[PDB]
């Protein structure tokens, strides 16, 4: 079956195959795709005699629902072949079944597993878990990532807003931790750069295949009304993919149009949302995501409990064409993670690239090596920061609905080692003449016309004419008018004075 | 001393316990290179009292016949050491097979034989999260003093966590009720930088919207001047407080942080606002000892109300004396607990006890578990049906519908695992040179006020409000963190109110004129 392969050393894989017994929930396309990424990577290691000659790199996989069925697979990994896990003061000499864990995607599951694995220092590499607290190596000593942190996603969003001068925005967050702290982070960044946040609202976490009550529907109306009335035409959404299906329908029902929607990585490249044809009419859809890396031949490969999925194949076959037509983005995170473990083990065993001296491996010995790997994989160098991140590039994708070529066109790239957004390209807007859509609290004042703030938001001001005999020294102040020297006078709103009798 | 050995007892059923009985110094906190154990090298004063309270409750339950007639209840205590790794090792030990050194891996654990009946929970809320997600998978009931976060309420992730103290949500329900009563509709909300303040801000920012209160601005505030930025941003928070023209500030933070803010407010004079900050701030001496603090204006807060068990201090002294007596010694639960003397701890703390509340809680916690067992064995006055050994997940069936008694106070767990409890409303009165906490109300699910006993600085009620809809001839502007209030501008003469739902004025033509607040352009 797909979920096990024997070998001399086992990796442990944790993947979310069902969304909402964990089997009873609706299946996810992306989860099975990522699982296939891991399986393909390990097959390639077993083909490549240059990496691990004569050593069978095996894998064992378990489905972990979004935030459920945790704990159980960790016990299954740490317990020995007699299915018993001994309690000990010092585990230096202990030998688990798996030597590394390719950890979950969701941050809460990642922490739930890390608080357990830190006890044994079993190395854990997590794709796509962007929560910032995972940089705290005092708290999570055994954890590494093959994706940049949430810091860099927020920085990419902010620099995108700066490039097009969208200093007046709206933020929507899901009523859960992922939305809450990401909104907090975006606010923290925004206040520092001169952008203003019109308001922030919390979405209800509605299940997509579930009925909606009166109060929830009225909440959705109450949010979209604020969207419709406000002058801020840029909306940033922080939510899991699942919750948005209900929200956008309501937006469609309200005849709303003409906003720029900025998507976080949790839904920026979701096929299930993309396939809704009518989103075309709400405006421009942009999203921040991990870079695209074409795997050499991944598609041709893609063609004691919870180790099974019945619905995955038939469900994925409905998406197969768009999946192949789309790029490979997080698949590369999983692939490079397996390759990182492979290189760490390869150097730890000291294999000479002709034969390997097979040995009992204690996980902490491999954990102390996984930090020192530095190698090219598909022309990208992967190596880990001291805080645990691989500095892969981010890219900004516009959603395009021509089913013939590509659903997610890259219009920009972002470099986290330099912390800069670059290579911004020809975005195609919803506007009447393709002119850049605009949002600002209030329009820039006339010359000789001082500002007066209207509220808390620095961006918002009235323009007031300087009375005669005073002038606005634009170069030295903005909120008051200098008095002309006694030999000179001024024509009301003007930057300068004139000699007069 | 015998103290480290006194924390254990045998019985027909056994209770586990996680207490802050020790700690390790900073050098140990370095990123671990090898899975060695943690040297928790020093004693802790508060954990000793918590453990002694648990011992006292169990001793009374064993001596009396009001619970568990004819069988003996034992306990094993462990230190959390404030360290997740130590906490997790101790937690793992509880689930090990009976009298055995290992834990078995299975698909589901409604078939299994752990070694303890229930766990008296850890002190800190983050350890409560860490340990609850683990325990509840085994469906072992875990009863926690302290640990007030709302996160642990939800039953889907924490199906077995219970606690004997009220949560943050009910406290903020009381706070929002106080705001509602006095029509303090337009407020600022602040909170500390930790998960405590984070969830304070979040809970208030949800409840206020649900109850029609518009937050002028949010704010996460620093613990202390630990870095060069934190000397500054506090002043921007205060600038926003002044710019929003708010009169009432909610502030969900510990005292040290509020003390910092207070001192900054004093430096620049500010103005006499109203502060509705939490009990952690209302209680702390270092705040009211600020000599200039009367300038702060007005201080209100809700303080938890609870019973007394006066025997406790004498019990602590008694068993410390026994710990010292070698005749008792002649008759591992905490290393290094035995090296600190009796006097400066006992006479030092017992004369100075919020830490009193946690005694009663830690007492009540045991009485819950015992009562649940008393119910699960269906005990008569004379006998208990212990013909079969009960398993932890069976108690969890009963614990939700029980009621249990503690020192003439009576309690029950609600459907989400809290216990319902009540508060005093206490205001600082400082017309006396010494500031005095003074009762002016009560909260038992709805706010009762003794209006006469409140001395506002001007002897008149403060207010901060916002217009929630503008009049006909007025232009709106939205304000608030959630765009909740409006501020209204009278449209000036020579221009007119375009239509009764607009956000804009409109000029009148050259040949015609319009009165102020007019809707039309006229001859």
């Amino acid at each position: 079956s797909d979920f096990y392969l024997p070998g001399d050393y086992l990796l442990g894989g944790l993947f979310s195959l069902h969304a909402n017994m964990c089997k009873e929930y609706e299946v996810k396309v992306i989860g099975y795709n990522l699982m296939q990424a891991m399986r393909f990577a390990v097959e390639e290691i077993n083909n490549d005699s240059s990496l691990l000659p004569g050593v069978l790199l095996g894998y064992e996989i378990v489905d972990v629902c979004y935030i459920s069925n945790n704990v159980q697979p960790v016990l299954y990994f740490l317990a020995h072949e007699d299915n018993l896990l001994p309690i000990q003061e010092d585990y230096s000499n202990y030998s688990s079944r798996v030597v590394a864990v390719i950890g979950p995607d969701n941050s809460e599951s990642v922490m739930t597993v890390a608080n357990f694995l830190s006890l044994f220092l079993l190395p854990q590499i997590t794709y796509s878990a962007i929560s910032d607290e995972l940089r705290d190596k005092v708290r999570f000593p055994a954890l590494l990532r093959t994706t940049p942190s949430a810091d860099h996603h927020i920085e990419a969003m902010v620099q995108l807003m700066l490039h097009f001068r969208w200093n007046w925005i709206i933020v929507l967050v899901s009523n859960d931790t992922y939305g809450r702290d990401n909104g907090q982070l975006l606010g923290e960044r925004v206040a520092r750069r001169g952008i203003c946040i019109a308001f922030q609202e919390t979405l209800p976490t509605l299940q997509p295949n579930q009925n909606m009550t009166s109060e929830e529907r009225q909440r959705l109306v109450t949010i979209v009304d604020k969207l419709q009335q406000s002058t801020a035409r840029v909306v940033v959404v922080f939510s899991p993919d699942l919750t948005l299906y209900h929200f956008f329908n309501e937006v469609l029902r309200q005849n709303f149009t003409g906003a720029v929607w900025i998507a976080s990585e949790s839904w920026a490249i979701d096929p299930v949302l993309h396939n809704l044809t009518e989103l075309r009419h709400l405006g421009t859809f942009l999203g921040i995501t991990i870079q695209s890396v074409p795997i050499p031949g991944f598609s041709e490969f893609r063609e004691t409990c919870n180790q099974e999925c019945d619905n995955c194949l038939n469900a994925t076959l409905s998406f197969n064409t768009i999946l192949r037509l789309s790029g490979e983005r997080v698949v590369y995170s999983v692939y490079s993670a397996v390759y990182a473990v492979a290189h760490a083990l390869h150097s730890l065993l000291g294999c000479d690239k002709s034969t390997c001296t097979k040995r009992v491996v204690y996980p902490w010995q491999l954990l102390e090596e996984i930090w020192k790997v530095n190698f090219t994989l598909l022309d990208h160098q992967i190596f880990f920061d001291p805080q645990g991140d691989v500095a892969l590039h981010l890219e900004i994708v516009q959603w395009q609905w021509d089913r013939s070529q590509n659903p997610f066109q890259s219009v920009a790239s972002y470099y986290p080692l330099q912390r800069q957004l670059k290579n911004i390209q020809d975005i195609s807007w919803h506007t009447i003449n393709n002119t850049i859509p605009m949002s600002m609290c209030s329009k820039r004042c006339q010359s000789g016309q001082k500002k007066k703030p209207v509220g808390i938001h620095v961006c918002c001001f009235e323009c007031i004419d300087c009375l005669p005999g005073t002038f606005l020294n634009h170069t030295e102040d903005e909120y008051e008018c200098q008095a002309c020297p006694n030999n000179e006078w001024s024509y009301q709103s003007e930057t300068s004075c004139f000699k007069r009798q | 001393l015998c103290l480290s050995q006194q924390f254990k007892a045998q019985g027909d059923y056994i209770l586990g316990g996680l207490f802050p009985l020790g700690s390790t110094e900073e050098a140990t906190l370095n990123q671990r290179t090898q899975p060695n154990s943690i040297p928790c090298n020093r004693f802790s004063p508060l954990g000793l009292f918590l453990a002694m309270a648990m011992k006292m409750a169990v001793e009374e339950i064993n001596n009396g016949s009001a619970l568990l007639p004819g069988l003996r209840l034992g306990y094993d205590l462990f230190d959390t050491c404030s360290e997740p790794v130590v906490t997790m090792k101790s937690s793992l030990m509880f689930l090990a097979k009976v009298g055995s050194q290992s834990i078995a891996a299975y698909c589901n654990y409604t078939q299994y034989q752990p070694r303890v009946l229930a766990v008296i929970g850890p002190h800190s809320s983050e350890l409560a999260l860490i340990t609850g997600k683990f325990f509840s998978f085994f469906l072992m009931p875990q009863v926690s003093y302290s640990a007030s976060m709302d996160r642990l309420s939800d039953r889907e992730t924490f199906p077995s966590f219970f606690r004997t103290v009220p949560s943050d949500r009910v406290q903020l329900q009381a706070v929002v009720t106080l705001l509602q009563n006095f029509s303090w509709n337009w407020v600022a909300a602040l909170g500390s930088d930790d998960d405590y303040g984070r969830e304070g801000l979040s809970i208030f920012s949800s409840l206020a919207n649900a109850r029609g209160i518009c937050i002028a601005h949010e704010g996460l505030v620093p613990q202390h001047d630990t870095s060069g930025q934190q000397l500054g941003k506090v002043l921007d928070v205060l600038r926003q407080v002044n710019q929003s023209k708010v009169q009432v500030v909610v502030l969900f933070a510990s005292a040290r942080a509020v003390y910092s803010l207070f001192s900054y407010s004093i430096h620049h004079g500010l103005s006499p606002k109203v502060w509705v900050a939490s009990e952690s701030w209302l209680t702390s001496d270092l705040v009211m000892t600020l000599p200039n603090i009367a300038r702060v204006g007005t201080v209100l807060g809700f303080l938890q109300r609870g019973a007394l068990l006066p025997e406790f201090s004498h019990y602590v002294e008694t068993h410390l004396a026994l710990a010292a007596d070698p005749a008792f010694c002649a008759s591992q639960r905490c290393p290094r607990c035995d090296d600190i003397m009796l006097q400066n701890l006992s006479s030092g703390l017992l004369q100075n006890l919020q830490l009193h509340h946690q005694i009663f809680a830690t007492y009540a916690a045991v009485y819950s578990v015992a009562q649940a067992l008393h119910n699960t064995l269906q005990c008569n006055v004379s006998h208990c049906h212990v013909s079969e050994h009960v398993l932890p997940w069976q108690l969890l069936e009963n614990m939700y519908n029980m009621s249990f008694h503690a020192r003439d106070l009576t309690l029950q767990f609600d459907a989400e695992g809290n216990v319902d409890m009540e508060y005093d409303l206490k205001m600082w009165v400082w017309q006396s040179p010494t500031p005095v906490l003074h009762t002016v109300g009560t909260f038992n699910g709805t706010l009762q006020l003794q209006q006469s006993k409140m001395y506002w600085p001007g002897n008149q009620v403060p207010v901060s409000q916002c217009s929630r809809q503008c009049k006909d001839g007025q232009v709106r502007r939205v304000k608030g963190f959630h765009s909740c209030c409006y501020d209204c501008v009278d449209c000036k003469a020579g221009s007119y109110r375009k239509h009764p739902d607009d956000f804009t004025c409109t000029p009148c033509n050259q040949d015609q004129w319009s009165p102020e607040k007019s809707t039309a352009c006229l001859p």
